[PDB]
């Protein structure tokens, strides 16, 4: 404000949560009443020290404060005061607002009932506002008044998350015309926030989920060609938090501009400079909308294109303890866990799995003068408790039709099963017909273990991979299992000479030798950058060791997706594969793996293809060692 | 074949059995049909498999709850086939299990019992929805218990059941009707509003459905005249015309409760009376204009809608539809295109004025002389329709284009002042370009007033003072090819013309003293020097007290202290993104040397705290 003519301009503080700072120990409030007077502490009053003020809150304040201004409070809209507000939004089309000028009293008492009925203060008044948004969009796009399948879609998408509260109940208790018999899928409404069909933008996505496991879901079933750019919390070391935070907004910001989804798996770090974004409310220029990003103090108008979709990732219990009202109240709440994607045949295949690998891995041999018993977590490296809802989803999705045929329902089985066998160790599938599967099955399983999949050696693996026509993939995530030694540098060596009408020398990265995400990307776009088709990425961590590089695997997958999602071009295909190096002694067993998604689980025992033994345990299983002998 | 309760292998193969019938039970395909299955041993033990395997199981293996059981009945399609090769050979039965007869036996109990409701109507209605929806198998299932009529007490079922749900459809729009009009008064709907919030899990006879012929029903309706309202105003409440009547009406009447038998004559009669009033004058087309635009004024741009509109006028009175509505669909349309002319030219005739282009159009002269005439006739203006000849696709879109030429006077005065030509254009964007902010907004306006002035180029750049008619549109047609790759233009024309204070002082522009973040971030990258010392005064060791950036440029220098370098940071992440690689690497080079000399603060600082000597003068 200094330095310019104070009747034609003037500089405003607006502070935008004082509730939240009432009470606090700190005491920040308590400055506010000398910095009102003549904006300056310990200092002389002056010109261009009297700002102008706006504190907006969404707890109350005390008037004590408030003596100082001017007070404004409202306690919440009643009904009469819901209904105009309706019509008010409805207000840009007269036609469609007397088609559906009768639902908006049963929606009023509705939501009034659900306001009630809640328990903590989940849903708001932006939810009745997006319902109302909703069903004056689908009745301006249908022109037919509203079918009872319009109006429980937008019920149910925009009053869903809280699960002691059932919205058609309630809002069908009201109006009795709209009674939707068949039932409405969590996947259909999510797929349909986030691919819409062309100021009628929706709400961005709050996806709820126990134990993680909703972004598994989301890159199997609906991210269609186009990834996401995961923002995400790194876990690199030595990483400041604060540049990780100018980065994040860095990357929304280019991504806003863009047109392309990001997901959040850390809103509460990017809450403070996001919270205009997810507001949806946008400041025009030549068509263009503007909305305000932040950066400590520094807000700016960044341009959103007309496709950007936003989904934040989160815990349900974080959710409901964590996550302040507001920031809950403009998020379009779902809940994803597991049981929402399952259909109930899939849950049988759930359960008959797990009996098939606990029948897999319980061996009945006792001619060897020992005493184990065998987990099914000691035979399937990875295998965990859930781990076969994913092997089962990851199963469903390889197939496509997915109509309930039992001709789809056994090659669902088949493709768990195979998926299954793909982590088992070799000396388990010499213990299968030991087992209670049976001495045909068991052959069976090793046929398929042998000849159809390949576990030999990481060149093997590959020969056998490359050459494969992975359709519409530009790149392939497979994450590997290994009990030799990781590759060394005469082996990636060796590796590139094998491959050397396939592949493109392949890079191998060790991830115990990255302190920050930016050397690894530095690598990583080393990579891309170079030139040739058929581009090979080795990342390695080995678990049994004084590095803690365990927890950096995540954030080095997440890395070299987005990385390789902005940095592949058109001509090019690019092969990652995450290579972890486990034990006998404990570690191999203690793993959690089938991380489903976009990443392949395949364990390989030996990296190195063997010039001593024969590839088939079978050929040294039939002879005994004295026929190993035998000469010409 | 078989060996006997001791032979093992049948054991296995029964168990097997079980598994495959409870494997095609968790999938919906049909295990029995056309199973030849003679030896009534096994057979026995596949119905039993196909009764325990199939039976709706939900957190406890029996079922306690009848309608779950009869929906199963109704839906799975081995129930049919179970109860047939049960009934048809009674040798079957004897030999399933004694807990798989339990459940056969609590399924024709259930099926008894629901079905026991069916010849009386004790039938809870949505079981009647369900069987229903649910024919063929509810017969079979039917014949199968009757041999172990009902196809006309179906049907009389069924028209019971469609005609309450008319009535309750009715008492439904005439709850909607009365439910716009709550702001203005309130009614009293006797006691049909708590019927009609009622579920209906409610018996049949409860509809009251007796005569001595006629069905009178829950919905107790105080005389068949009020349901007749109920009917007409189900018939009419899609109908927008009768809405507008509907309020104005209800506005006429004017801590109101009204009682409901009233409602019809004071409310409705009237106007159904106007509403019929305006369709006999729509008959033969005897109405007014002044009555034309008073109501139809939302109806414009949108002709599918009032042809379905005039539709359920005819619905009305019951008669044919054949040549009413399309001659007045057209008539309407040809009144709308004739005032959409009449605005067309008085823009127009705004934008010569303010364009400044005299020339001389002789062309729309009596169609402004209508616009203060005021004739009252429905007939078709038709030495207009030559004149619409030439206004004939401008629209009620792109009008907007030629008004936002309009108002904006002083930005055409500015554009033939200061540019001249197309040609001046591409250097003063590339003038503007840098007199422009760094952020998002700010850079943009200079793409607003390209975009803008060439799409407007067509008429504020080419046109002669003295044109007439015919380049004129010539030209406007290229406007709007210019127009239709770009439909927020008149935007970009307004948005550029309310920032002229800043493109009249792009060229008037002095040298700006201000750092962009980008300029500043290329001279840290390249000159500057940062500086770790551990304060010698007594000030505390805090990381924002022992870093220093020194920055020299006529030999002073400049001292950016740690949150200083933090704002650039800040400033530099939310800039406008430039679509050039010279500048990310400038950006993604200042901070990783920034972050990397945060981490050397950090541990400096740990080295100190822990008291060290060694790094205690360190620089």
């Amino acid at each position: 404000q200094q330095g310019k003519d104070l009747g034609q301009y003037v500089s405003v503080v607006v502070l935008d949560e004082v509730g939240l700072a009432e009470d606090s120990p700190k005491m920040p409030l308590k400055t506010l009443h000398p910095l009102l007077e003549d904006g300056c502490i310990e200092d002389d009053p002056a010109p261009y020290k009297k700002v102008g003020f706006v504190g907006i809150s969404n707890w109350a304040l005390d008037p004590a404060k408030m003596n100082r201004g001017i007070f404004v409070s409202r306690g919440s809209p009643n009904e009469k005061e819901l209904i105009e507000s309706a019509e008010g939004i409805c207000s840009s089309d007269r036609l469609v607002q007397d088609k559906i000028r009768g639902y908006f009293a049963p929606f009023a008492k509705a939501y009034e009932t659900v306001c009630q009925k809640q328990d903590k203060e989940f849903f708001g008044l932006r939810d009745y506002y997006s319902l109302i948004k909703m069903v004056f969009a689908k009745a301006k796009a249908s022109k037919r008044g509203l079918s009872p399948q319009d109006i429980t879609h937008a019920v149910l998408r925009n009053f869903s998350g809280k699960d002691n509260i059932q919205a058609l109940s309630i809002f069908t208790a009201s109006l009795p015309e709209a009674r939707y018999k068949e039932e409405v899928s969590t996947v259909e409404l999510i797929k349909q926030n986030i691919y819409p069909g062309p100021g009628a933008e929706s709400r961005y996505l709050l996806v709820l989920t126990r134990n993680y496991v909703a972004l598994q879901i989301l890159q199997q079933t609906f991210f269609e060609g186009q990834q996401p750019e995961i923002i995400f919390g790194s876990s690199f070391p030595q990483d400041q938090e604060y540049t990780q935070i100018c980065r994040n907004i860095n990357r929304v910001k280019i991504c806003m501009e863009t047109g392309k989804m990001v997901v959040l798996l850390n809103l509460q770090n990017l809450y403070e400079s996001l919270y205009d974004a997810l507001n949806q409310y946008y400041v025009y220029l030549g068509g263009q909308k503007y909305v305000d990003l932040g950066l400590g103090t520094h807000r700016v108008k960044c341009r959103v294109h007309t496709a950007f979709r936003l989904i934040v990732i989160e815990e349900k219990d974080v959710v409901y303890k964590q996550f302040p009202v507001p920031l809950i109240n403009r998020l379009e709440k779902h809940y994803l866990d597991m049981n929402t994607v399952l259909q109930p045949w899939q849950k049988s295949i759930v359960q008959e799995l797990q009996q098939w690998a606990h029948e897999f891995a319980d061996v009945k041999a006792d001619q060897f003068i020992a005493r184990h018993k065998y987990s099914p977590a000691d035979v399937f490296i990875g295998y965990h408790s859930d781990a076969c809802a994913s092997v089962v989803l990851q199963a469903v999705e390889r197939q496509g039709c997915r109509d309930l045929t039992e001709e789809l329902y056994r090659k669902v089985s088949e493709e768990a099963r195979s998926i299954l066998l793909d982590c088992a160790t070799p000396d388990a599938v010499v213990r299968l017909s030991g087992s209670s599967l049976g001495s045909f099955t068991a052959k069976q399983l090793s046929q398929e273990y042998y000849y159809a999949q390949q576990h030999n050696s990481f060149v093997d693996f590959l020969q056998a991979h490359l050459r494969m026509t992975h359709h519409e993939c530009r790149a392939v995530f497979t994450e590997i299992t290994t009990f030799s030694r990781l590759l060394t540098g005469n082996d990636c060596d060796v590796l590139a000479s094998e491959l050397r009408g396939l592949a493109s020398k392949p890079v191998v990265l060790s991830l115990q030798q990255y302190d920050t995400e930016y050397s690894f990307l530095k690598d990583v776009r080393s990579w891309l950058t170079n030139p040739g088709k058929r581009k090979v990425l080795v990342i390695q961590a080995d678990f049994d060791d004084g590095t803690r590089s365990a927890q950096l695997v995540a954030s080095a997958k997440y890395t070299a997706i987005n990385e390789i999602n902005k940095t592949q071009g058109t001509k090019d295909f690019v092969f990652v594969y995450f290579v972890t190096k486990l034990s006998r002694m404990g570690s191999g067993t203690s793993y959690v793996g089938f991380h489903g998604g976009l990443w392949r689980s395949v364990h390989i025992d030996d990296l190195r293809r063997s010039t001593i033994m024969a590839s088939d345990v079978t050929k040294l299983q039939n002879v005994t060692i004295s026929q190993l002998f035998k000469p010409e | 074949r078989d060996g006997g309760l001791h032979d093992s292998v049948s054991r296995s193969f029964e168990k097997c059995v079980i598994e495959a019938v409870s494997s095609a039970c968790q999938s919906q395909t049909s295990v029995l049909e056309g199973l030849s299955c003679q030896d009534l041993q096994k057979f026995g033990t596949l119905l039993s498999a196909v009764i325990t395997k199939s039976w709706p199981v939900h957190n406890g293996e029996p079922v306690f709850d009848v309608d779950e059981i009869f929906k199963y009945l109704l839906k799975w399609p081995d129930v049919r086939q179970l109860f047939e090769l049960c009934g048809t050979n009674e040798k079957i039965i004897d030999n399933i299990t004694e807990e798989g007869r339990q459940l056969m036996a609590t399924a024709e109990s259930v099926f008894q019992k629901v079905a026991g409701e069916l010849e009386n109507g004790t039938i809870v209605v949505g079981q009647l929805e369900l069987i229903l929806e649910h024919q063929s198998q509810f017969l079979d299932i039917w014949n199968l218990n009757r041999r172990r009529d009902v196809r006309s007490l179906l049907k009389r079922r069924r028209d019971d059941l469609l005609f309450l749900k008319q009535e309750k459809r009715y008492v439904e729009s005439l709850l909607r009707q009365l439910g716009r009009v709550k702001h203005l008064v309130q009614v009293d709907f006797g006691n049909i509003e708590i019927i009609h919030s009622q579920d209906l899990s409610n018996k049949k006879l409860n509809e009251a459905v007796i005569k001595l012929s006629y069905k009178r029903e829950t919905h107790y309706c105080l005389s068949p005249d009020i349901r007749e309202m109920a009917s007409k105003l189900d018939s009419l409440k899609d109908s927008h015309i009768f809405q507008d009547f509907w309020q104005e009406t209800a506005e006429s009447l004017n801590e109101l409760k009204v009682s409901l038998p009233e409602v019809l004559e004071y409310l409705y009669n009237p106007c159904y009376d106007n509403f019929y009033t305006l369709y006999e004058n729509l008959k033969s087309g005897k109405i007014t204009f002044a009555e034309v635009d008073a109501i139809f004024k939302d109806f414009v741009d949108k002709y599918d809608e009032l042809k379905n509109d005039l539709k359920f006028m005819c619905t009305m009175n019951p008669q044919d539809q054949k040549g009413w509505i399309s001659e007045r669909v057209g008539q309407i349309k040809e009144y709308h295109t004739l005032h959409q002319a009449v605005s067309s030219a008085k823009v127009i005739l705004q934008v010569r004025r303010a364009l400044g282009v005299t020339g001389d159009f002789s062309v729309l002269n009596p169609l402004l002389n209508f616009a203060d005439s005021f004739e009252d006739f429905g007939n078709e203006s038709p030495q207009f329709i030559k004149a619409k000849q030439l206004l004939q696709d401008i629209s009620e879109p792109r009008q907007r284009c030629l008004e936002e030429l309009a108002r904006q006077t002083e930005l055409v005065a500015w554009l033939h002042k200061a540019l001249e030509d197309i040609n001046e254009l591409k250097v003063f964007v590339d003038l503007a370009s840098i007199s422009a902010g760094e952020n998002d907004i700010d850079v943009d306006r200079v793409a607003c007033f390209h975009d803008a002035v060439q799409g407007y180029a067509s008429l504020l750049y080419k046109m002669d003072e003295r044109t007439n008619f015919s380049d004129f549109m010539n030209h406007l047609q290229e406007l709007w090819r210019a127009l239709d790759n770009d439909q927020h233009l008149p935007d970009k024309l307004k948005d550029s013309a309310r920032n002229l204070e800043w493109l009249k002082t792009v060229k008037e522009s002095h040298g700006s003293v201000e750092l962009s973040s980008l300029s500043l971030a290329t001279a840290i990258n390249s000159r500057g020097v940062y500086v770790i010392e551990a304060p010698k005064d007594g000030q505390k060791i805090s990381p924002d007290t022992v870093l220093r950036l020194l920055l020299p440029d006529p030999e002073a220098l400049r001292t950016y202290s740690t949150e200083e370098l933090k704002e650039l940071l800040n400033k530099l992440m939310l800039m406008s993104g430039k679509k050039d690689h010279n500048s990310n690497t400038e950006v993604e080079k200042f901070s990783e040397v920034f972050s990397n000399m945060q981490r050397l603060v950090h541990v400096f600082i740990k080295l100190h705290c822990a008291g060290n000597m060694l790094f205690r003068t360190w620089t």
